[PDB]
């Protein structure tokens, strides 16, 4: 493992790739999974149900995640992922490319909103 | 403009289901014309959606714990829309399990990749949803008989893993469909064809069994009935109608927190018939959920 975690830590870097695919205009990955929902919700990043607001679109988690998409090991713990049979709330400015939004944004462990995007933890 | 074009989709009426037709050539006016979706709304979603939407118009039983399997999951899209409506439906902690014969990433709590025919459980469930179609069911060579294939697995999960009380959602077309599948449709309290109205341009339909009651209440000749869905279809145009998918605030499947027995066969009596008809009773072991997919060893 030493040997093969040390290799995929250096050229696995599915989070700076995407980065980089996007920035040589790569199209964005499509098929993300889109709810009906009353956009009347939480607002919430990643919930049990969709919890979009009127700013946000509500996506199928595991369609929204570039390791499932991509059928590559998870960087979490144990491969968990954080998607998966949940609902990933996008803002709708954004929600052109899901899986870029859950790659570049990290969720706030207090309120449960995205970072940048509906936390006001620092006020 | 039709009052129906406000409702999630169409249920074949009572009196279309006691006729005797002879199987006719399906010929929708519509035929092939795509619905107007909500923007970025995939059709299968909105498909699931429709189907659910009627789903909580039924006496489906609900218990804690509730187990949904769903057949034909997957999509050339490598996604599964089907799985991720029944997971906003169904109740949290509901246990569903999906499956296909091509791979996908799906938010079921299980996935299982393969045939259905290599698809094993000893437990019971309390709702099978089937999306399964043959490609080669496009290949229309011959009359139009009863298709075997993967309908004679879900006959069989029917009889051998459905819970009694519990219901059924199979996907059937004019030419995918099985004469044992809607004799099938005798053993529940009752059951129907639904079109949903985003797909009222298609001869699709899904066969629903509600609260299934482990004998046959009535006799359902298969070849009549599905003639008599396709006079139905043939002589009753449907309009495409997105309108329902606009009202989501009712959508989530009501928690009735059905209760769960274990009965022997001799005990099944009029008295508990009627609990399984009225989504009440829902009788099955509540021991752990264990599956399995056959794998073929070969050189
Ligand atoms: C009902 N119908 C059938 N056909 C003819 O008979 C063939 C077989 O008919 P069918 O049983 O496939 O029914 P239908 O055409 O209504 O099905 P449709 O294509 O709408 O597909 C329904 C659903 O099946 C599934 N499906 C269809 N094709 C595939 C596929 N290749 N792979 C996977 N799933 C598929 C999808 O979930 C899809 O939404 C058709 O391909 C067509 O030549 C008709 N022709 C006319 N002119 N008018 C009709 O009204 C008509
Ligand atoms: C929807 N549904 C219909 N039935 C049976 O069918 C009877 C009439 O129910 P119906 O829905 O067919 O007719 P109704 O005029 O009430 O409504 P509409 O057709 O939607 O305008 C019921 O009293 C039951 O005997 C049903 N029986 C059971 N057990 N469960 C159901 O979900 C169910
Ligand atoms: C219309 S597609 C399903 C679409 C999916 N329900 C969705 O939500 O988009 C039909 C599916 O049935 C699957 N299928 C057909 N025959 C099957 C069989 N015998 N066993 C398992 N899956 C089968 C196909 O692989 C295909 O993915
Ligand atoms: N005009 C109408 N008729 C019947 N059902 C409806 N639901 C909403 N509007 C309706
Ligand atoms: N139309 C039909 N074709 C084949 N087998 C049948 N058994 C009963 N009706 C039938
Ligand atoms: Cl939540
Ligand atoms: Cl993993
Ligand atoms: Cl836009
Ligand atoms: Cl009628
Ligand atoms: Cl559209
Ligand atoms: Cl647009
Ligand atoms: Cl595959
Ligand atoms: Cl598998
Ligand atoms: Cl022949
Ligand atoms: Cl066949
Ligand atoms: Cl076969
Ligand atoms: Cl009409
Ligand atoms: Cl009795
Ligand atoms: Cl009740
Ligand atoms: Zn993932
Ligand atoms: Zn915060």
């Amino acid at each position: 493992n030493s040997t093969v975690l040390s290799f995929c830590a250096f050229a696995v870097d599915a989070a700076k790739a995407y980065k980089d695919y996007l920035a040589s205009g790569g199209q964005p990955i499509t098929n993300c999974v889109k709810m009906l929902c009353t956009h009347t919700g939480t607002g919430q990043a990643i919930t049990v149900t969709p919890e979009a607001n009127m700013d946000q679109e509500s996506f199928g988690g595991a369609s929204c995640c570039l390791y499932c998409r991509c059928h590559i090991d998870h960087p979490n713990p144990k491969g968990f992922c954080d998607l998966k049979g949940k609902y990933v709330q996008i803002p709708t400015t954004c929600a052109n490319d899901p899986v870029g939004f859950t790659l570049k944004n990290t969720v706030c462990t207090v309120c449960g909103m995205w970072k940048g995007y509906g936390c006001s933890c620092d006020q | 403009a039709s009052s129906q074009a406000w409702q999630p989709g169409v249920a074949m009426p009572n009196l279309y289901k006691m006729q005797r037709m002879l199987l006719e050539k399906c010929d929708l006016q519509n035929y092939g014309d795509s619905a107007t979706l909500p923007k970025g709304i995939m059709m299968n979603v909105a498909k699931y959606t429709q189907l659910c939407q009627y789903l909580n118009t039924l006496t489906l039983a609900v218990p804690y714990n509730m187990r949904v399997i769903h057949f034909g999951a997957g999509s050339d899209k490598g996604v599964a829309p089907g799985t991720a409506v029944l997971r906003q439906w169904l109740p949290t902690g509901t246990l569903l399990v999906d499956s296909d014969l091509n791979d996908f990433v799906s938010d079921a709590d299980s996935t299982l990749i393969g045939d259905c025919a290599t698809v094993h459980t000893a437990n019971k469930w309390d709702l099978i949803i089937s999306d399964m179609y043959d490609p080669k069911t496009k290949n229309v060579t011959k009359e139009n008989d009863s298709k075997e294939g993967f309908f004679t697995y879900i006959c069989g999960f029917i009889q051998q893993k459905l819970a009694l009380g519990g219901s059924v959602a199979i996907k059937i077309t004019e030419h995918s469909w099985n004469a044992d599948l809607y004799k099938l449709m005798g053993h529940f309290a009752w059951w129907t064809a639904f079109v949903t109205n985003v797909n009222a341009s298609s001869s699709e339909a899904f066969l629903i069994g509600c609260n299934y009651l482990g004998k046959p209440r009535e006799q359902i000749d298969g070849y009549v009935m599905h003639a008599n869905y396709i006079f139905w279809r043939n002589t009753n145009p449907i309009q495409l109608s997105s309108y329902s998918l606009f009202d989501m605030s009712k959508f989530p499947l009501k928690l009735r927190g059905t209760a769960v027995m274990s009965l022997k066969e001799g005990q099944i009596n009029d008295m508990i018939l009627s609990l399984l008809s009225k989504g009440r009773l829902i009788i099955r072991e509540n021991n752990r959920v264990v599956i399995s997919s056959d794998v073929l060893v070969n050189n």
